């Protein structure tokens, strides 16, 4: 559904995923920062698009980035 | 090199990154990650916050340029 | 008959052409291949 | 008091002081010099 | 006599506006005694109206067919009291406001937390600057020549 | 793509009901459709243009057919000033007998609708003096619609399928369109006016059976080939001409006597003939400009790469601009809608003043309906021009291929442009609202002599620069000694002067301080709509709040509550709020127009010149007063012909208020409400048997925005149409 | 060697060119190509004005014509002059576009380069003076409609402290 | 009367003389400098448009300068134009 992307400006503060209410994100090891971790987005099918991840990305503009795309029943957040 | 690679701690620096809030604005380098594998070591501290109420951001060495002052 | 043609065409158009159109378009919406 | 003057210098208190003084100025001008459409001095 | 407008000192409908407003204020004047506060205030407003109309007559205002003063902005020397002299009077004050504000923001710019000086207005600083905008048309001109008016990008 | 949207498998893979709306709304966004190319894009556009032409010819054929079948045109030709036009008859079975009795106008045996479109006047001015003429025209336009349809069908087939290298042929296309489509087209229109319309005005009917025999001029083509063109301007209908009969007629076909016909208060048909002829010469000459298969002509690419100013002010100039326009269909569309909106407003501004149709100046509802129509159309077309420029800056703008050029140097100082347009709008709104409010107060204090009344000296100077002696400037045409007056002293200026000085017609109206103030309101509206649109277009690629806006596209709801909040950040939302400000601006324009004109027609120009300088005059003397005969279209005791306009008035009020629902209320309250509704439907017995196929959802934010604007604009338009038509028809002055 | 001694001379004109006094306050001749085109056009304007001014005052001193049909004289003019002007346009050497020489330089004035430079200075000075004189003719005919230039010089020499430009430049 | 057959032939021969002799080198220079109407860096015919194909057959003139039929149409269109301009502006006494 939605296309979440994490760019290489991430500092690995784990706010993107601790804010994400649908388990879309997960921190993985990395070698590009002092924290040695970066966020990944495997479960984009569970992405609703609420952008709580990028409302918590403390960078110049953003490192995590949500692109609104094909909306399915779970990205639209329907219990019916 | 083990000696510093980037600007000095306190060197007021300009941002050449086009997507940042402080583009073509000066800053104040508070730290430079001397690890020669990180992509954006230059920790800058600006005076005025961005839209997310943040005054600091990591920048690269090529995305930064020190002023003549 | 020319005075009677609106009486044939207006009930034809404004009621049947919605029937035909909205029905066929609802079927085109609710379709699967 | 230093803090009372710090509060009197705050933006709304100083704004209402400034605009009360200004409004009294323009009011007394439009009472002493009412109904003014043209500047007749060196006209 | 320009733009097809007769002056108000020799207009008929302007005097008619005068007479009509005076009769309107006199109709509201035959309901009180001529020595009480309402009648005195009405007579004061009446004299105010009459002097108003006579002042608009004597300044050379141009009253159209509707009988109201039509201001001329084109730049006619007779009608610089309409726009150009009060326009300069405006721009002098407006640039005063802007210049004292700009010199204030530049004054607090070298502060540790400048924003608190925009909330808590440093009245001594501004008051020392509040008269510095009296000379704005020359100080701003020099800041433009010296390069201090407009900032540089870096 | 499996479900109804065959052109987007992202909406077909949407179990909700958003797919229906987005398959309607993106149906015509071909460059966003899935799995397509540039060939298919241009070819679908070409077939779509064929369909549009088919619809246009069909709609004109419907107009002609209904005016011929259900109209009174043969009666309108005889006594046009005192016989009412008829658009089409009405068969509404909900009608009551009072409404059947009230809507029977124009000498009809049944209910009818009065043609406030002026098609009667324009058909009568170009010949067409019988119902059979209109029937032949309608049948021929039906043939033309079928022709466009088969053309667009076959040009989609693989055998006749033009390649993108053919659509991009921006020089052959320009030469052909200029020369033929404008020059030859206006030349053929002259060949109608000279052979048909003028003879139909001069008397005799020249039709297909006898148009080869009838000489349009008693000396046929000798004067043209021998250069003695002045023999076509000998007897120019010397001021006693009755339109439609030989009394006081002449023999000329091409004149420059200027001014108006005295009977019709319209332009001379000979002037229109000579006009279309002259501009035909100009367009046929200009269409031989651009380089084609014959070795001569210009390459627009090198015309643009040559117009780079030395000095670097513009920088790289227009370099790389041919490639960024010809490849970009949105740039072509934006420039096209720019020009089209400007000339549409020109059509309005010149049809109200210089009416080119017989007996359209003296009828007063068509002259207002057309102006209002074309100006709202121009405002929409202009908003669309800018919106498509924004869509270009996102989709089709390649910053590397046009680096440092006029377009790139443009996007650099977008902040300067936006700030100075903001200044202009802020200045205008502040000052002019302040003046209107000062005058509102000065009237509210009984002191109208204290009002800020600025005489528009500059527009009055231009008026006196054209022959209006109502101000006494005596400059360049009101001064007899001016060389400009001496040059055209013997060509057009007698007619033009007895037209512009005649205070009954509507060209170069006597303007006053209210005209100044409402012109500045108009400037506020234009500068502000421009601000909104330009700012959206230049921040379409990005800004500081959302620099990667090009990646989200032109139309997207927001970017979330982060970074303070990003509601209505897309360039689509700039277009949105600009449509609001556009409707406001055109409302000011048309309110000004309708009040000035209804006061002129009624006779009391003093009403506007005294009451237009303070807003309570517009609220009282224009809206409250002219809405007297409208809202009484159906009282508790009876109705009249203006019942439909009152019902439409209230209908437009209703949708204009319903738009506030989709605008004020946003998505989340409605999603939760629909969740409750879905619970109730799935747990309500005898309706559990019925289950939806598309999962119901509240409307998307961008969608509901669009829907609110649709209701808002429909209500704006229908309300003002009702009010304008009913006020100018309740009295006709 | 300076139009206003004290002003900094720009970098692109410094005295080397024939007629260089550093008068480019608007910065028109910044780029070199426009500068070259400008000095070409300057020499041509100069030569036309210097052809014009003796064709004004000499008719006025004797003929008194005041320097004031179409479809034949216009055609012969265009035919005679467009040929020469395009043939001038067909040269590409710039110093030969300004100063062709050859079939245009008889009498051997261009035989010595130092006197050639001095005579180029003379041409450009007299030509700027003549351009000013023609603009004076035009504006003196605009202000005074029906008077001649030498007539205006007589008007000045009659009472110069009462008949001068001032009467038109200020309203009073 | 300006002899409408003499002024028109005169102006046409004049335009043709001004074309071939006076400035054809300038016109052909500008043609070769502006070049073909390229799209995306290539000619239309080189981009797939079979219908452009600049007609070398119509341009293959053996006039020693190369005055093709299209330049004859060009200088002669301008000629008849200036001719009828003179004739019309001379017809009326204005
Ligand atoms: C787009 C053009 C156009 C438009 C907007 C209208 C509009 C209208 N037509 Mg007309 N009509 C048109 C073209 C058009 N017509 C053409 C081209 C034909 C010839 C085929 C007709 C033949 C026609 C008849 C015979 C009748 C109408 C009628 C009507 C009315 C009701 C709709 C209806 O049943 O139409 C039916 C129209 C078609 C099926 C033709 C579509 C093509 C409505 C005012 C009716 C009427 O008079 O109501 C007052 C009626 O009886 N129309
Ligand atoms: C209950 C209210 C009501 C209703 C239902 C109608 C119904 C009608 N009136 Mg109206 N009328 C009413 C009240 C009403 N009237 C009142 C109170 C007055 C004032 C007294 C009038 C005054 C009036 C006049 C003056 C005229 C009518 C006419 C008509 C007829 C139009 C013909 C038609 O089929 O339109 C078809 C529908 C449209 C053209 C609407 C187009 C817009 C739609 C919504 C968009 C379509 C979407 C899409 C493109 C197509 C997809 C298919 C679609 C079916 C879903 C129709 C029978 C006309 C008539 O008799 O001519 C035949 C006419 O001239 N009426
Ligand atoms: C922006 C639009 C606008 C404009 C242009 C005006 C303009 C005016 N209004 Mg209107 N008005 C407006 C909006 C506007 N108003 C609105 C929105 C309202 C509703 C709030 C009103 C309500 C209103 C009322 C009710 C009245 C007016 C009046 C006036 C007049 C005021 C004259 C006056 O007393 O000034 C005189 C000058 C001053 C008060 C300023 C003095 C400045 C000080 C002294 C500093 C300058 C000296 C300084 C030291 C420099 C000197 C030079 C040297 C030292 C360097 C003037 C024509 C009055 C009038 O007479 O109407 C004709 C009046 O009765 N207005
Ligand atoms: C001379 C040859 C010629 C002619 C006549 C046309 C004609 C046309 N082409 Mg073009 N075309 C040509 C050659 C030609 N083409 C060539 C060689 C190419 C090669 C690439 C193309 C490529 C091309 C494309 C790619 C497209 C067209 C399109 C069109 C149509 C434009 C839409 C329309 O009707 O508005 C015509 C508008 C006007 C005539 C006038 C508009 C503006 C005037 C100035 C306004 C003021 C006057 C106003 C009309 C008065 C009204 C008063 C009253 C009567 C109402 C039109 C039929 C489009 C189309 O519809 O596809 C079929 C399209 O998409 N053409
Ligand atoms: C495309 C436009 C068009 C077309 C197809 C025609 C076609 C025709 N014209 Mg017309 N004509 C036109 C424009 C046109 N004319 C214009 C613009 C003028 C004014 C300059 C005239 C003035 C004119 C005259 C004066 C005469 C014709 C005549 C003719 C006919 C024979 C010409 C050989 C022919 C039917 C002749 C005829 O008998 O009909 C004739 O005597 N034409
Ligand atoms: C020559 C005229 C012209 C042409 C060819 C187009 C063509 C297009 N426009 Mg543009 N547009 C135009 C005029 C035009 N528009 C005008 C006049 C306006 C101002 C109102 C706009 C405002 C506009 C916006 C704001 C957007 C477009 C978009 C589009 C594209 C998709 C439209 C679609 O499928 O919606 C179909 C629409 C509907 C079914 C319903 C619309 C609702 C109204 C009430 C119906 C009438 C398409 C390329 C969209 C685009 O390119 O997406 C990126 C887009 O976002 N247009
Ligand atoms: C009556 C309604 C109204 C008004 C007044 C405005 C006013 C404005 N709009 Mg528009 N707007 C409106 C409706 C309105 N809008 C609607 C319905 C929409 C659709 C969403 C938009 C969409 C819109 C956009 C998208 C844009 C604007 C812009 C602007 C500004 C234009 C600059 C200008 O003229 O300002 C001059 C100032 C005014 C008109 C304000 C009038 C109030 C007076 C002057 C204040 C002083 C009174 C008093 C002393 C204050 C104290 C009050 C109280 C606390 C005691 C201005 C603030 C543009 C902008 O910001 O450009 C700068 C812009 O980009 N507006
Ligand atoms: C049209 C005639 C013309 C042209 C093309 C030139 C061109 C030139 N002059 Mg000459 N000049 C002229 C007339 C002209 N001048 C006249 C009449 C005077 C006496 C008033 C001078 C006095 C003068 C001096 C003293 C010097 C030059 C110099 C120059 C060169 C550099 C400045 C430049 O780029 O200006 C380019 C100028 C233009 C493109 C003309 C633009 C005119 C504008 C658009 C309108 C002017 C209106 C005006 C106010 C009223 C008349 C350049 C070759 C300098 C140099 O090195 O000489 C070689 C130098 O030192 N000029
Ligand atoms: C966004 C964008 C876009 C769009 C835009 C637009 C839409 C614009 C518009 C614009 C417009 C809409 C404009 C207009 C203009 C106008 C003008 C510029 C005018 C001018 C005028 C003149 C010059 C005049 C003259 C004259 C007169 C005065 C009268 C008489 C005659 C004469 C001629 C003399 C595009 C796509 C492009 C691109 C991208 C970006
Ligand atoms: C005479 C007149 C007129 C007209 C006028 C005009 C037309 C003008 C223009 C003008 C212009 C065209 C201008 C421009 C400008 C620009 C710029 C660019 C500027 C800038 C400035 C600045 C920057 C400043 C600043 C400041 C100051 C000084 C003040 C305060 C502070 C500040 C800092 C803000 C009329 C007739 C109507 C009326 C009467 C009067
Ligand atoms: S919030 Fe942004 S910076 Fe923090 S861990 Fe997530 S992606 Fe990295
Ligand atoms: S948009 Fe919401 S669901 Fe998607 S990744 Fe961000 S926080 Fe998680």
């Amino acid at each position: 559904s939605h296309s979440v992307k994490i760019y290489d400006t991430c500092i690995g503060c784990t706010q993107c995923v601790r804010a994400c209410p649908t388990d879309v994100l997960e921190m993985i090891p990395w070698d590009g920062c002092k924290a040695k971790q970066i966020a990944s987005a495997p479960r984009t099918e569970d992405c609703v698009g609420c952008k709580r991840c990028e409302s918590a990305c403390p960078t110049d503009f953003l490192s995590v980035r949500v692109y609104l795309w094909h909306e399915t029943t779970r990205s639209m957040g329907l219990a019916y | 090199k083990p000696p510093p690679i980037g600007p000095k701690r306190g060197s007021k620096v300009k941002i050449l990154r086009r997507e940042s809030y402080w583009f073509k604005n000066v800053g104040s380098v508070v730290a430079v990650d001397q690890d020669p594998k990180t992509r954006y070591p230059v920790v800058v501290r600006f005076a005025k916050v961005n839209y997310a109420n943040i005054s600091t951001n990591n920048y690269a060495l090529d995305e930064v340029e020190e002023v003549a002052a | 008959t020319f005075n009677n043609l609106p009486s044939i065409f207006v009930p034809l158009v404004g009621l049947v052409f919605p029937a035909i159109a909205m029905a066929s378009l609802f079927l085109h919406i609710q379709k699967n291949k | 008091m230093r803090d009372l003057k710090t509060y009197l210098s705050v933006a709304p208190v100083l704004s209402t002081l400034w605009f009360g003084s200004l409004a009294g100025l323009l009011i007394e001008i439009n009472r002493l010099f009412p109904d003014a459409l043209t500047f007749p001095f060196f006209s | 006599d320009i733009s097809g407008l007769t002056p108000c000192k020799d207009s008929k409908q302007f005097a008619k506006r005068e007479k009509q407003q005076i009769k309107k204020l006199e109709s509201s004047l035959k309901l009180y005694a001529p020595e009480s506060a309402p009648a005195l205030a009405l007579n004061a407003q009446i004299e105010k109206t009459k002097r108003r109309f006579d002042n608009y007559g004597k300044y050379g205002l141009l009253c159209g067919s509707d009988g109201l003063p039509h201001l001329i902005v084109n730049g006619d020397q007779r009608h610089w009291g309409e726009f150009i002299t009060p326009g300069i009077l405006f721009l002098y004050i407006a640039g005063w406001i802007g210049w004292v504000g700009r010199s204030y923001l530049i004054a607090i710019s070298g502060e540790k937390k400048p924003a608190m000086k925009e909330i808590i207005i440093d009245v001594p600083l501004a008051s020392r600057i509040i008269f510095r905008g009296f000379i704005w048309p020359v100080a701003a001109y020099r800041e433009f020549l010296n390069g201090d008016l407009i900032a540089k990008d870096v | 793509a499996l479900r109804f949207p065959r052109f987007s498998q992202g909406l077909a893979q949407d179990p909700t009901t958003r797919r229906i709306w987005f398959g309607i709304a993106t149906a015509h966004d071909f460059e966003s459709h899935d799995d397509i190319t540039e060939e298919r894009l241009y070819q679908n556009i070409f077939a779509s243009h064929f369909g549009q032409l088919a619809i246009i010819f069909l709609w004109t054929s419907g107009n002609l057919f209904h005016v011929a079948w259900q109209g009174n045109f043969e009666t309108w030709v005889q006594d046009p000033l005192h016989v009412r036009p008829i658009a089409h008859a009405i068969w509404d079975p909900h009608f009551g007998q009072p409404a059947v009795e009230a809507f029977t106008r124009g000498g009809a045996l049944g209910p009818v609708n009065i043609a406030y479109s002026g098609v009667y006047q324009w058909w009568y001015t170009i010949g067409l003096r019988t119902n059979e003429d209109l029937y032949t025209g309608a049948l021929f336009l039906l043939f033309l619609s079928a022709l466009s349809l088969i053309g667009g069908w076959l040009h989609l087939q693989p055998k006749w399928k033009p390649r993108v290298s053919w659509f991009k042929n921006a020089e052959s296309r320009l030469n052909h369109h200029l020369s033929g489509l404008f020059g030859v087209s206006s030349l053929a229109w002259t060949g109608h006016l000279v052979h048909v319309a003028i003879p139909a005005s001069r008397g005799e009917y020249v039709r297909w059976n006898n148009f080869l025999n009838v000489l349009p001029h008693p000396q046929g083509l000798g004067p043209l080939f021998t250069g003695q063109w002045n023999l076509y301007a000998q007897n120019p209908d010397s001021s006693s001409h009755l339109f439609g009969t030989s009394q006081g007629s002449g023999t000329a076909i091409l004149t420059l006597l200027g001014g108006f016909h005295p009977q019709t208060q319209s332009l001379w048909l000979t002037d229109m003939a000579h006009h279309h002829l002259a501009i035909a010469i100009l367009f046929l000459i200009a269409g031989h400009m651009y380089r084609t298969n014959f070795g001569i002509g210009h390459s627009i690419k090198d015309l643009l790469e040559a117009h780079i100013p030395p000095g670097g002010r513009l920088g790289r100039g227009h370099k790389g601009l041919y490639d960024t326009i010809n490849n970009s269909i949105h740039f072509q569309l934006g420039l096209a809608l720019a020009s089209l909106g400007v000339i549409t407003s020109l059509v309005a501004q010149h049809m109200y003043s210089l009416p080119a149709y017989a007996f359209i100046a003296q009828d007063f509802t068509t002259q207002a309906a057309l102006y209002t129509h074309h100006q709202y159309i121009a405002g929409f077309i202009m908003t669309g021009a800018f919106a498509h420029g924004a869509i270009f800056f996102i989709r089709d703008y390649n910053p590397e291929q046009n680096e440092d050029n006029v377009l790139a140097r443009m996007l650099d100082h977008k902040e300067a442009i936006i700030s100075h347009l903001s200044w202009a709008s802020l200045f205008l709104g502040f000052h002019t609202l302040g003046l209107y409010v000062h005058n509102d107060v000065m009237l509210a204090f009984g002191t109208p002599e204290k009002q800020i009344l600025i005489e528009p000296i500059f527009a009055q100077w231009i008026q006196s620069a054209h022959g209006k002696t109502s101000y006494g400037f005596d400059v360049l045409l009101s001064s007899t000694s001016g060389p400009a007056f001496n040059a055209g002293r013997s060509i057009w200026l007698p007619g033009w002067l007895n037209a512009i000085n005649e205070n009954s017609n509507s060209l170069f109206l006597t303007i006053g301080p209210g005209d100044f103030l409402v012109h500045h309101a108009i400037a506020l509206g234009l500068h502000t709509t421009t601000l909104i649109l330009v700012k959206g277009a230049l921040d379409a690629r990005g800004s500081k709040l959302m620099p990667d806006k090009k990646d989200f596209g032109y139309s997207f709801p927001c970017d979330g509550p982060g970074r303070g909040g990003t509601c209505d950040i897309s360039a689509w939302d700039a277009f949105y709020l600009a449509v609001f400000w556009m409707l406001n601006t055109i409302g000011w324009v048309t309110f000004y127009w309708h009040w000035k004109h209804i006061t002129l027609w009624q006779g009391n120009v003093s009403q506007f010149n005294e009451s237009s300088t303070y807003l309570m005059g517009w609220l009282r003397d224009y809206l409250w007063l002219n809405s007297s005969q409208l809202i009484n279209g159906y009282n508790p005791f009876g109705m009249n012909s203006l019942s439909v306009w009152a019902w439409m008035f209230l209908f437009g009020h209703l949708v204009w208020a319903t738009g506030f629902m989709f605008l004020i209320s946003w998505r989340g309250y409605w999603q939760e409400l629909i969740e409750t509704l879905a619970w109730a439907h799935e747990r309500t017995p005898l309706a559990n048997l019925i289950r939806w196929k598309d999962k119901p959802v509240a409307l998307s934010i961008v969608q509901a925005r669009l829907v609110g604007l649709a209701h808002f604009s429909v209500g704006y338009i229908f309300t003002y149409a009702a009010f304008l038509i009913a006020s100018t028809s309740g009295k006709f002055g | 060697a300076h139009w206003m001694p004290g002003e900094p001379r720009p970098a692109y004109l410094d005295g080397s060119a024939p007629g260089d006094f550093g008068f480019d306050p608007l910065g028109l001749g910044e780029v070199p190509a426009n500068l070259e085109r400008y000095k070409e056009s300057e020499l041509i304007h100069c030569r036309w004005a210097m052809l014009a001014v003796p064709g004004i005052l000499v008719p006025e001193a004797l003929g008194y014509g005041n320097w004031v049909t179409l479809p034949t004289i216009l055609a012969i003019e265009f035919l005679a002059i467009a040929f020469v002007e395009h043939q001038r346009s067909m040269e590409k050497d710039p110093e030969k576009k300004k100063y062709p020489g050859g079939a245009f330089d008889p009498l051997g004035y261009s035989k010595d380069p130092k006197k050639l430079e001095e005579l180029k200075v003379k041409e450009i000075k007299n030509g700027r003076l003549a351009l000013l004189a023609f603009v004076g003719f035009c504006v003196q005919q605009s202000a005074y409609p029906g008077t001649g230039p030498l007539e205006n010089l007589a008007t000045h020499l009659a009472d110069p402290w009462h008949n001068n430009i001032g009467d038109i430049v200020i309203p009073f | 009367e300006l002899s409408p057959s003499i002024v028109i032939s005169l102006s046409t021969g004049l335009s043709l003389f001004l074309g071939r002799f006076v400035f054809f080198n300038f016109q052909r220079e500008n043609v070769a400098k502006q070049g073909l109407p390229e799209q995306n860096g290539k000619t239309h015919f080189e981009a797939g448009d079979d219908r452009a194909k600049e007609y070398v057959s119509l341009l293959k003139s053996n006039d020693p300068i190369g005055f093709n039929i299209v330049d004859v149409l060009a200088w002669g269109s301008i000629g008849h134009i200036v001719a009828y301009y003179i004739l019309a502006t001379s017809s009326n006494g204005y």
